[PDB]
């Protein structure tokens, strides 16, 4: 849902990938390797971690019997109870299902948001230098050695030393 | 020469539902409502207090059973199905708030009213109530005439709180197995035991008759109860058919009172109790007991709703 | 040479409101509080009994209304304003906890508790509870003095509940227009009835006097009742004013009790009644009786909450 | 709200449409035809459907009568159910409102959502062949009769044929 | 040569939560909770009732204090701790019930029944109800035997309720300090009073005896109260311990009823009511008496709930 | 958290500017000018507005004393009453800090996004005249005096002009 990456343009996702939630496949000189993004992949997980410490929760109310187990209450008053009683389970059951939908839904649309931020600020990188494949890959036109990969992925990466390359080589 | 975007997934992951779906497969989820019972009173740390073959409203009167406990001193007061609030057929006039009373009361402690006897008995004991041989209850006296048919001398005796906290008061009245027999214990005519607080008002007369025996007697004494204030004096009025009072009980503290069948337990501590057992958990919902008591999960119908900790899990 | 992208839109949309805005302009939206009641019992399927002028309490008592229903059986039962569970004025004692438990009975089943009588009379009758001319509680007799000022002579009966279900045990106090006139029937003195089961007792003195006529007849019955158990006794001690109850009374299953002004209708099927008819929908949120019972949707106050089944609507 | 698209970049949006959600609206060759994207269409559709399946809902839990209409019960009594009645309907009226204004904010920013991932994958398509106009409408910078438009529209467009021509016609 | 965008922020901001964050720091937000109470009853508009010294139940019975109050009229109607609803001691059977009624009445209007009597007293007076000197209830009339000891001759009267409201009738059983003293004044014998409606019947013995001295006086009156229907009779059937009462009375409409220990002050207005003054707020949200009444915020335990009303505060 | 601007790619922001929530820093010809946007400023203001209009709101509903302060009830009633009460107590203090916080995470995620919508709608007024600098920026290759910057902010622009200058420029 929402977004468009996670499922979606990004066509399925990468059982391989074990380091992390996202990362990097490339091909190059050597050929393929894979390293997972630790800020995108923290990003996420810090707020999912959020929801948890939230909802996971200690409720210091007491409640105590206003009813009885063993020598069961007056006949009015029992049921006036259970009424109120069965009243309340159906708020909670209510209030219960809807949260966890809610969350459910916003974890989710929530991953979506950190994979098309990434996706986003590695295109503000690579300048115009490169193209948008369709389906979640940039074309580095021009090489792009193991240690031109690593510096796109620790954000430093100049789009001026390759432009000159990729200009003509883009034609 | 080229660069992918990508995220991680897993053989097979985990359903749970969104706003907008039923079912859609995520990485991790993890659950969200509490299943999972332990069969017992998990009472580590606890100052408690299993009544077992007492019945929590015998701690005033004092029957055989309620002998060990009639100054009970708690933090958590387990009630059995076993246990029994009389010894001489009869019950307790507004019962259940009571129970409610004294289940969060710490326990209680007993102080002597100081009502001596001049003219009457002090003593009527029944096959029933046994301690050694035939017996009675321990806080309470059975107020008799003198001898057979004799003349049960009008009354009037009171108590004043001494104490900042409230008491309880508690007395009963004898409907005795027939007005024949209401003679050979009290002496004849209208009985009427009278019952003056001052935030109370209220009398009582003894009906006498048949009625099916129970421990194997025909008769019951009902017992009735209210609560004395700081200060105040309750007034007893009676001609007859009265179980006095030889103390007035006053409440400890603060205690969670629970009813269970299941065994204590000191090894494992916990704060969501009911008569299945203690629910331990951190999750928001449990659906477990719906009448759970002391500091619990809420209770739900579901009984499980998946949370999701991870993205949408995408393979080929 | 170009390409444009857009969405759809329409000549005039629906207002709905968002959690930012009051009333934005959407394509398609639906209604999700039900307004729509259909003005009768929706019965389909279900076996349904309508009292009509039997009220629900008379189904034990036994009044001639209450003919017909002395044994009914239900999935639903529908109560009436015309209706009514006395013929002999007086009431019923602790009567809407027993309609509460009778409403959900799945309808009662008689047996006879097997009293018979040496000493009185057996047949009081009454000119307000007509059968063929003056009549009486089919389910009762009204136990009287052999003759005018006569001896009641004091009486105990008892009644064990044989089954594995529990009973309802009914009984009436007559309070008869004067003391002169309580003679009349039963006899001078402390009219005593007394009532021992086992997990209750307690007794009735009739209180005779002055009182408006109420189908022009100025004396009172009022009915008490118990919840007898499986294999408990019950006791009935007594010397006049007493309404003996020739038969207990068991409940069959489950019912839905519902009070209505509307008619019954088999052809649509309904689980939403209240008393003006029945809310058949699947919305989550009804308008209509905030006491509709059985199965319903959620009572609000909103008349309306449009939710949103399409994007904004723009226009130029 | 939210998105930028349904209601703010694309400027308003087409009653003429009437075969779905989402269009394209071209001009070329021939001139002017419009035809409704059936994916995005039922992606809307299909998660909008998912909510009436969920709220248009079958409620099992029964109630019974406290209360009386007809011979009202006890004075004390009565007021406490009331209470506890109106202390209710309160919780369910605030429940039920602010459900709907939920829904109803997911329901179109999740409209918007569609219409944005439709765009901007329409862009993944046209490479450097073409440009964003403003408001929703690419210049394919060289001819695109009615099957060119066609393969658009069916997700085919190869870029690689029209570049060489785009690449000095958008200068 | 360049252009940039980015958006604003602040030196310090306020910190809120979010669904994923415990206090993320943002620009303004505004609290959700309202704390600040106003020590006064906001009484601005409003046809108010300060009964002070009066308690509630006094404005039927009409002791001393009541006396500017027994055709009180209003929209509010505040009671306080100071009040009493007696002079000569008792209590008001079924008393709450009956204050949850003339708090919601809008005051009442009072009409004589029409009693007047033949062979007894009809002027009881008390050393504790002081008007000039020693009197009693303005609405009601002590109903005594003609001499010491001599004969109450049984009685009846009856009201019908002329209007097309309901009315409110009270009465009062004596409870003399002893048997002895219960002759003093009515005479000897089974004491009778018989109380029937007609959607009500009932009687009341009076219980005699010790009970300790309050106001100086051993004895009791509790009151005792039915609401009587447009059309229907009343009917009072008694032979001594019975205090007649003058007067019906009528509820004249709606009204706010609170309980508070702080002054009126017509300077400020409000809907949102207790005991320590009045919540004057728009917040969804009041920390302050989980008992306040009238139109109120919703009570929390939370002291403060921060909603954002701006972005992320972001600075270097 | 979400879309990706506040506190993210845009690297924090600006306590200078004081005219509204969003806004233009430039350098050109004279200098460094700044001048906030009312559209996107307004258009947040104008939902969160919305926001307060629901929340800060006249709750009718009435409730009126079951219970009593001064001459406590009767102690069953009493208990059930406080049970009933708190079980409601409970329910709100969950509905309200639930409320709040989803609020909080949409009226966050409303800023964000209202800063994506218009740093994305410079990028379609300055078509291909200028690059992403990477945080926030565009470099308009080609001067742009301070009658060309306001041509931006009124939403004039046009790149027809600039696109001859900036083909070359901008190698
Ligand atoms: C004299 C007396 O005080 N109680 C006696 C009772 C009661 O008279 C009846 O139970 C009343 O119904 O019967 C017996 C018994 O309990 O074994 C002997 C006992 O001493
Ligand atoms: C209230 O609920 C319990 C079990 O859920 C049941 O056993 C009890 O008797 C109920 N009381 C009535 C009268 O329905
Ligand atoms: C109780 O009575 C005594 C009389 O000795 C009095 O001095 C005291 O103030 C009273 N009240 C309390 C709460 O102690
Ligand atoms: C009831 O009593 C009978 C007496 O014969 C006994 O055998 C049986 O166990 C009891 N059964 C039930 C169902 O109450
Ligand atoms: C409770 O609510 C109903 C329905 O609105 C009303 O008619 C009834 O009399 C209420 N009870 C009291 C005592 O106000
Ligand atoms: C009350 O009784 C009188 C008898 O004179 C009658 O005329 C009137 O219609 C009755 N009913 C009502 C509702 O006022
Ligand atoms: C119910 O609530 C209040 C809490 O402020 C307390 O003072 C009151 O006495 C409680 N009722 C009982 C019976 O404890
Ligand atoms: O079980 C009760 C019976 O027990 C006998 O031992 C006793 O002598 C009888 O009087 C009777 O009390
Ligand atoms: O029902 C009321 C009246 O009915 C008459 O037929 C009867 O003869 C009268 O005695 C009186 O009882
Ligand atoms: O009020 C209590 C006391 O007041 C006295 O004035 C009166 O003479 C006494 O009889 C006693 O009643």
């Amino acid at each position: 849902g929402l977004f468009g990456a996670i499922a979606g343009f990004i066509e399925n996702g990468w059982e391989g990938l074990i380091d992390g939630w996202y990362g990097f496949r490339h091909q190059n000189a050597q050929g393929e390797g894979t390293a997972a993004d630790y800020k995108s992949t923290q990003s996420a997980i810090d707020q999912i971690t959020g929801k948890l410490n939230r909802l996971i929760a200690k409720t210091n109310q007491q409640f105590e019997l206003i009813d009885n187990e063993f020598n069961e209450v007056e006949k009015q008053i029992g049921n006036v109870i259970n009424w109120t009683r069965d009243s309340i389970t159906e708020v909670w059951s209510y209030n219960a299902e809807l949260l966890i939908a809610m969350e459910n839904q916003h974890t989710i649309d929530l991953a979506d948001s950190e994979m098309d931020k990434l996706y986003e600020r590695v295109k503000r990188q690579l300048r115009e230098n490169a193209e948008e494949d369709g389906t979640g890959c940039f074309e580095i036109f021009h090489k792009c050695d193991d240690d031109c990969m690593a510096s796109i992925r620790n954000n430093t990466y100049d789009h001026r030393k390759y432009r000159e390359e990729a200009m003509q080589n883009r034609i | 020469d080229k660069i992918c975007l990508g995220h991680h997934a897993v053989s097979n992951g985990t359903k749970v539902n969104t706003l907008t779906e039923r079912g859609v497969e995520v990485v991790n989820a993890t659950e969200t409502v509490e299943r999972t019972n332990i069969p017992r009173i998990c009472s580590k740390g606890k100052r408690t207090v299993d009544l077992g073959q007492c019945g929590l409203l015998g701690t005033i009167t004092g029957p055989p059973q309620c002998d060990q406990f009639l100054e009970f001193s708690a933090d958590l007061i387990i009630e059995r199905r076993e246990g029994s609030d009389v010894c001489y057929p009869g019950k307790f006039v507004n019962e259940e708030a009571l129970r409610q009373i004294l289940r969060e009361s710490g326990g209680i402690d007993k102080e002597t009213m100081g009502f001596t006897y001049n003219g009457i008995r002090t003593n009527g004991v029944t096959s029933a109530c046994k301690r050694s041989g035939s017996s009675f209850y321990a806080e309470m006296k059975w107020l008799l005439s003198n001898t057979d048919n004799a003349a049960f001398p009008q009354m009037t005796k009171s108590y004043k709180n001494t104490r900042k906290s409230p008491a309880i008061i508690v007395w009963g009245i004898h409907h005795s197995v027939s007005t024949a027999e209401q003679t050979k214990l009290y002496g004849s005519g209208n009985k009427l035991v009278t019952v003056g607080s001052s935030n109370y008002q209220q009398s009582f007369v003894p009906s006498p008759g048949a009625r099916p025996q129970v421990n194997g007697l025909s008769g019951r004494i009902d017992f009735h109860w209210l609560i004395l204030n700081p200060n105040d004096t309750v007034t007893f009025s009676f001609n007859g058919a009265f179980i006095a009072p030889d103390r007035a009980s006053f409440l400890r503290g603060k205690s969670m009172g629970i009813q269970s069948g299941v065994q204590v337990d000191a090894n494992c501590e916990g704060d969501c109790y009911h008569s299945g057992g203690t629910i331990i958990s951190n999750l928001p919902f449990q659906n477990i007991d719906s009448r759970a008591v002391g500091k619990c999960p809420r209770y739900v119908k579901q009984r499980s709703l998946l949370l999701a900790t991870g993205m949408k899990n995408v393979p080929e």
